[PDB]
């Protein structure tokens, strides 16, 4: 070949030899622990802190920072590389946040390759069962086709919240835990269009199209107020703590759990839907993992940051304010759908949906409201979307 | 065939006669290539592929393909396209092997590359603006 | 019913992404540009979250077999060169910036495009820069606890804040990628960036690991660059999505020059010096390697070929070749002269790196090696010499001075790269400027480039007092992470440094 | 100049002596404003605090920030800039007033003090973000027609530097 | 150290030069393909033909086998190491057979792993999801607690009838089948357990322990013929061609197959139960991929044999009408569950145990009956296990 | 109800499998031998057959990895 | 202490001398030893674990342990017993743990040993006969 081939300093023996002559008889430092100082927040230092914090080169005039001096290029105009007005909350320590999950890259994506390949498998399973058979062909083709399919979209719109979230935000534990939450939105999105066409196979004349689920969530009333929330949510504020608020401790936490888990993944289980529950599993282990960090960088931390917690649960506390009231008016929309359901005792009649919002709320108001002060009728959230069935 | 190599043309000349051309007028301008370069980071399934497919089927139907030994990965170039179908690679090595399988050690490409279906290639061509990209 | 066993692959899934954004008034991007992306890109990687992680989780665990398995047992992580192992403090954890704040980067393209799919191919590459974040910090984790000097390799995202070569990496792999209009800092990116200078940095400097004994890096960065190519066509696309925008006829080409220059500015000496000084087994003439991937393949291939679609040459691009010849080695009597301030222990070549340089760089011993070996006889190496480089400098008249736009050193009555000295006052205050295309940048936008350098932070300190400050000290407190020699023996302390009586002057007190 | 220290030094440590006697957001609003305008872009009044400024800067947004929620209503919180002005207003003031710039150079000094007066906390981030974004896109469009147009001699005089040196 | 620190050939300069010199300038042979000779059972051979044929020592005086001569070592009185004793059935080649998912052990592992993993993950998002409280309680503490826990002692009889199988087949990628089908039964057993352990985390009082379980499917009538068939195939018969034949192709496919999924599973989603169909997923799935394997061995192969194919169906169809007759039983003493559940049209009154009944019986007959000449009238079966409704 | 995250550990699964096996009369080995292995006897490790698999396919990727990737570049 | 050697006692002689003693009538019947050996593969979670647990908390607790170097594995021999906690060894690799995790690179065991919660013990008691083996 027309270049050298490369002699390798490991195996070669001329060059190992010299290698070998060239390299000291101890060790020159004692300290082996990557970045040792930075602060543990657990017992000892963890692989996913090491790996992580302080990765961002943040100067010390943005709370936390190791780094000095102005950014070396700026927009035009002078805005910064990042700057403290990207959001309204402050704190004494960006850094501060820590995934109780402690994923870093590879735990993240070893995960969800498990469910990758295991899903393939069980669907193979599941075609060769004939499962299909004991689906009501109702719930089927009229509820899971048409109003689950367009359930994608509100999954779709929280995931491209996220893209200015990703490019604002202001610490390397905070940019990991928006990201693996964006990704889990989309893969939600397509998990649910990929339940239709693992129909479409199995049922001849099923359409798997998403023209009818994108006609429904942009125009069919039962999707109004949720389609106006996540828009907002989406493309109306750039606050990247705003945006992680209001997508995930309000609207995914208040609507979006009544839709898939209430509904969607409650109701498969009294019509005979032996798939659903397999895809709205994943789903509800995503949002479970996503609120466990949600929860650590606003409840845990921000609001009651030493010096600006009172500061940050003004902030929060009206957020929250409107976009519940977002929310409840997208459920409100939203209780309509039972109207073309079978009425079942305790499920999809008046008292079934309003033990149903009264686990929402009562849980949202458990794991967040209480928490930063937010003062909440359970009752009065219930008998507000009711007014709707 | 050789102008495909690594040490082509100028990369030959040291000293002062490498200085003289690399300062020449007329390589103060980019000059269009037709070429793509392809890097393969050495592992077991490559090391069959580049063997197997590159250096027998694939140099029948390209003859201007160059592979080069650069210790930790292989350097490839060639004139026009490079395709690698990833499902006679898994016939090749007796295991499932799809085309994101192959791209586990694909490392560079400098060219146009695009996945369908089972199939890895990389063109010269501008892809999306010469020839639309498709859907399965 | 039919109860074939059937599945559903991930390109019958991708088919549909297209149809998943949706038409409303507000759907537009949040950050200034001047373009506009079509709404009908696709992307060339068909690929939807799940086969996202099926196909990283099975790179990874082929690296992690390799590193935590195969290459401990055989103790691979002190085998590596003394002066190849200091080098990857350096090019991992600069590195390791780019592929940060490429995270943040990808994701303000992600929101710029307006095709679910370009949208697609943009997050696939915001999820592979975390996966390169924690892969770098993984190669001086690991050699933290292998190698035989961990200083360094253990905090360098502290200690690299004291030194000025950091300065000019935020501005090419940092502040270039998040920092302008969206277009801009893609063609920084992912058109220059990537799809040229990574091949350099990332695939080619594995074959210089490898001939230095590191078969750590070539494990790894191997992978990192399989994910690259992917971003690689994620600039391309951009080009595709602008292409039938009248804007871009009006101001592709100079988006294109200044990135390009950018890029060229700091990678082109900073590379060929960590690849020519930073070993000891030179693989081939950097010049030779620059010439082989930048000029004639990615400029023919990339540059060359759009050539169709109103994409110039770059102007700049005679300038650059002159600094790939002689820029590097400009730099590198700047990194020799001022080692205290960095993390990485240095080695001046020896006499048979010596002739190497000559026969390659003809002219390199007259110019370059005389000044080195002066320092050598001078004692440079020697903590009881009193005696480092910068102060020598200074006492012949070859000032160093800080590019207000790149950060780039520069010593005008020595270099032979690119570039001349301006010095403007503005509002009180004094700027040095080294070449015609900063020049410019900073004449039109001088509210983007007011970037403290070291000589207005330290103006007056005195040396010891620095990197005592910054942290650069090994855990005895005393001891310097850096070093000018890479013996085991006769390392310098704080209080060697003071003996030298350095203190940091105003270059630009003079004019 | 001798430097002190960088993280830790009288500077700052006296303006942070000045800071926490703000007691109110009409005070802190005009005080912040006056440090803005004094101290930051290339057409400040004085580059003596210039490795010190940025950290400052940070220390009287945290006060003023904190004045806010302690004294405003909250709908002001969001709709209101702290001098008194209608959040939206604000905003289409200032693009009205680019669109009609005739220069780059008249352009520049708008977005410029455009960031220097209306910086969170005084206006609202989400206001804030959206004007800064919208004022960039023009000042970008005008700036970069014909970017290489003009000789390296013109432009040193259109921007009026003087010139102390230049190598030959 | 007491011993040398032993120097590496690979790195030592002194060693590697050595090595280097001895190493010949090329090879030797050009035939690089492992046990090239083994004949490929699809277009190319894979890993799974080469790492797993051959392996089985077997001489020529066992069908297939490239050996010679007598073993060196016999059991007291003269039984053969491996033998045609072993099993009525015979063939040309005992290795004929393919896996049709290939899985030596490694896939085998990584496969299971991934479940193992995400198993735990969904748990613990469940747990924190609250959804048990929507679960009826009296399918909850009834007929799951102890009617599925007593499943689990089937699943656990059909596991240890493998034993002997494991010891007395006569090839490599049998025994490769076999083992695996084994453990997943175990699997199955330990899943169950499983399930019941965590629900007595998260409902106090619910009791986990084996005790009632053991007694319903020791003594309760329900399972009174379903365990004296898994008794009599496991431990009355050690022909390994009936047991793999009896226990996976007639007993679970018939049994089995109504037992998890056309009971415990379709219920469970009438009932609200939203856990159980996550570990029915599992074994249904299990159940699939070891019916491919089981339908190569005997339905491909050994009812094809090019010399023994109609004496081994004469074999196979007297197996098929005893045990088919013993699972027929079976399900007539386990219909009587339906008894003590809540009375929902098409599903738990007669016309739906009879759909379901129709099911399994009708894909047996497909499956399997058709194919290897037996003749089986549905509806005459269908209407002898009604007789215990 | 109680919403703290729990699993079920494997020797939480594994201290109930003694009690898998029932009593009856043909309950017996099949193979000819002079000994009875008592009845009560525990093994030392602990292992379901999902713990078995997670442990094992962990060994595997790392030789794998050494294998197909370092040791053959 | 150094009764634990790999080289010891009559592995120290050589030729003949090695032989008088290898057939001298004493050395023809197995002589009860109390010891245990462990084999530990080399990796990156073993060296630390050898390290910082076997050899500073490990002989701290058991003077008798001997640690050797046989290139692939460290060979391990001590009196009585040997004890490594899963949940201290995650402590130090900063990564989740379990006793099955330490599994991964235990090769071999010349003893008893049982895992017992996040406990590894290999212990030169006869579990099961003199001892009984519980459960968590
Ligand atoms: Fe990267
Ligand atoms: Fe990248």
């Amino acid at each position: 070949q027309s270049s050298q081939v490369t002699k390798r300093g490991l195996t070669d023996p001329e060059r190992a030899a010299i290698i070998a002559a060239a390299v000291p008889d101890h060790a020159l430092d004692t300290q082996r622990k990557y970045h040792y100082f930075i602060q543990p927040r657990w017992k000892r230092l963890s692989e996913y802190e090491q790996l992580s914090c302080y990765a961002q080169p943040n100067p010390d005039w943005i709370a936390g920072g190791l780094d000095w001096g102005d950014w070396t290029q700026k927009f035009h105009g002078g805005r910064p590389s990042w700057g403290n007005e990207s959001t309204e909350l402050r704190t004494t320590d960006w850094y501060r946040h820590r995934d109780p999950a402690r994923r870093w890259h590879h735990p993240y994506v070893k995960d969800k390759s498990e469910e990758a390949r295991y899903t393939q498998r069980f669907l193979a399973a599941y075609s060769s069962e004939g499962s299909i058979r004991t689906i009501d062909p109702y719930w089927r083709d009229e509820i899971l086709n048409k109003y689950f399919g367009a359930l994608l979209y509100s999954e779709y719109g929280l995931f491209n919240a996220h893209s200015s979230v990703g490019r604002d935000c202001l610490s390397d534990t905070i940019r990991q835990t928006a990201v693996f939450a964006a990704l889990d939105k989309v893969d939600n999105a397509q998990m649910i269009q990929m339940e239709r066409l693992f129909i479409a196979k199995l049922v001849p004349g099923f359409d798997a199209s998403t023209d009818v689920p994108k006609k429904i969530w942009t125009t069919d009333p039962i999707y109004s107020g949720a389609r106006a929330t996540v828009q907002e949510i989406w493309q109306g504020v750039q606050d990247w703590n705003e945006i992680l608020w209001a997508g995930h401790a309000v609207y995914d936490a208040t609507f979006g759990q009544f839709a898939r888990r209430e509904f969607f993944q409650r109701l498969a289980t009294v019509y005979g839907d032996t798939l659903t529950p397999f895809f709205t599993a994943q789903s509800q282990t995503y949002f479970q993992t996503t609120r466990g960090a949600i929860d650590d960088l606003f409840v845990y931390c921000l609001a009651n940051d030493s010096e600006f917690g009172a500061h940050n649960r003004t902030f929060l506390n009206a957020w929250t304010e409107h976009y519940l009231a977002s929310s409840v008016a997208a459920l409100k929309d939203f209780v309509g759908l039972y109207a073309k359901v079978e009425k079942v005792a305790g499920a999809t009649d008046r008292a079934g949906v309003s033990e149903a919002l009264q686990r929402v709320f009562g849980d949202w108001k458990i794991d967040y409201a209480d928490k930063i002060g937010f003062r909440v009728d359970v009752d009065q959230k219930v008998d507000a979307v009711l007014a709707g069935y | 065939s050789a102008h495909n190599a690594y040490n082509a043309g100028i990369m030959q000349k040291t000293g002062k006669a490498f200085a003289d051309e690399f300062f020449a007028e007329e390589n103060q301008v980019v000059h269009e290539s037709n070429a793509v370069v392809l890097v393969l980071m050495k592992s077991d399934e490559i090391d069959a592929i580049i063997e197997d497919i590159v250096l027998k089927g694939g140099k029948a139907k390209n003859p201007s393909i160059v592979v080069e030994d650069k210790a930790g990965f292989w350097w490839i170039k060639a004139d026009g396209a490079i395709e690698i179908d990833a499902a006679e690679a898994g016939e090749l090595l007796g295991k499932p092997f799809s085309v994101y399988d192959l791209l586990i050690n694909v490392s560079s490409t400098v060219g146009r590359a695009y996945t369908l279906g089972t199939k890895f290639t990389i063109t010269s061509e501008l892809m999306g603006l010469d020839r639309a990209l498709t859907d399965i | 019913v039919n109860r074939a066993p059937v599945g559903v692959e991930p390109q019958e899934v991708h088919k549909w992404l297209q149809s998943f954004n949706w038409d409303f008034k507000e759907n537009r991007t949040k950050y200034p540009t001047k373009y506009h992306m079509a709404n009908e890109t696709k992307e060339q990687f068909k690929v939807i979250a799940k086969e996202y992680a099926r196909m990283e989780a099975a790179k990874d665990e082929r690296q992690f077999g390799t590193l935590l398995d195969g290459l401990t047992r055989l103790g691979a992580g002190n085998k590596v060169h003394p002066r190849w192992g200091e080098t990857m403090k350096v090019i991992s954890n600069f590195l390791e910036v780019g592929e940060y704040n490429a995270i943040a980067a990808s994701a303000m393209l992600w929101d710029s495009a307006t095709a679910a799919e370009q949208k697609n191919g943009y997050l696939a590459q915001v999820l592979d820069e975390i996966r390169h974040t924690h892969q770098c910090a993984f190669i001086n984790h690991y050699y933290s606890k292998h190698y035989h000097d961990p200083a360094g390799h253990n905090d360098a995202r502290r200690t690299r804040a004291i030194g000025p070569l950091w300065k000019g990496m935020k501005r090419v792999f940092a502040d270039g990628f998040i920092s302008g209009d969206a277009v801009e800092c893609s063609v920084n990116l992912q058109l220059v960036g990537e799809a040229c200078f990574t091949n350099p940095l990332i695939v080619a400097v594995t074959e210089w690991a490898s001939a230095n004994g590191d078969e750590i890096t070539p494990t790894v960065f191997l992978s990192v660059e399989t994910d690259e190519l992917r971003h690689m066509a994620n600039g391309y696309q951009t080009v595709v999505s602008i292409a039938n925008d009248p804007a871009s006829a009006k101001f592709l080409n100079t988006d294109l020059n200044n990135a390009f220059w950018t890029q060229q500015k700091y990678f082109t000496p900073v590379l060929g010096y960590l690849f020519e000084y930073g070993s000891k087994f030179k693989v081939e003439p950097w010049v030779k390697t620059w010439n082989r991937w930048v000029y004639e393949d990615w400029g023919g291939i990339w540059i060359g070929r759009l050539g169709k679609y109103g994409v110039e040459s770059p102007a700049s691009l005679r300038d650059a070749k002159r600094d790939a010849y002689w820029a590097h080695h400009d730099l590198a009597l700047a990194a020799y002269a001022m080692w205290p301030l960095g993390f990485a222990r240095l080695a001046l070549p020896d006499e048979e790196d010596q002739a190497w340089f000559e026969a390659n760089y003809p002219g390199w011993a007259d110019h370059y090696g005389k000044i080195f070996n002066e320092w050598k006889k001078l004692g440079y190496e020697d903590p009881k010499s009193g005696f480092i480089p910068y102060q020598w400098l200074l006492a012949n008249g070859h000032d160093v001075y800080i590019d207000r736009v790149s950060q780039v050193p520069f010593i005008p009555s020595l270099a032979k790269g690119t570039g001349s000295l301006r010095v403007h006052e503005f509002n009180g205050k004094k700027h040095s400027l080294t070449d015609d295309w900063g020049e410019r940048q900073w004449l039109i936008e001088p509210e983007r480039y007011e970037c403290h350098n070291v000589f207005e932070q330290y103006e007056g300190r005195e040396l010891s007092e620095v990197i005592a400050e910054g942290h650069g000290v090994r855990s005895d407190g005393k001891t310097l992470i850096a070093q000018p020699h890479t013996r085991g023996d006769n390392l310098w302390t704080l209080e060697d440094i003071k003996r030298a009586g350095c203190v940091f002057p105003d270059p630009l007190a003079k004019f | 100049a001798k430097r002190e220290p960088i993280h830790d030094n009288s500077i700052r440590t006296e303006w942070e002596a000045k800071i926490a006697k703000l007691t109110s957001v009409d005070q802190a609003t005009k005080f912040i404003q006056d440090f803005r305008l004094a101290y930051t872009s290339p057409f400040r009044k004085s580059y003596d605090i210039d490795v010190d400024y940025q950290y400052i800067e940070r220390k009287i947004e945290e006060k003023l920030s904190v004045l806010k929620t302690e004294k405003l209503p909250v709908a002001d919180l969001i709709t209101k800039a702290t001098t008194g002005e209608d959040a939206a207003a604000v905003e289409a003031t200032w693009i009205a007033k680019i669109k009609a710039a005739k220069s780059k150079y008249e352009a520049e000094r708008i977005h410029i003090e455009f960031r220097q007066l209306y910086k969170p906390p005084v206006l609202p981030v989400n206001v804030f973000l959206r004007t800064d974004a919208a004022l960039g896109t023009v000042l970008m469009e005008i700036r970069n027609t014909d970017y290489y147009g003009t000789p390296l001699e013109g432009l040193r005089k259109e921007r009026g530097v003087k010139v102390l040196h230049l190598q030959a």
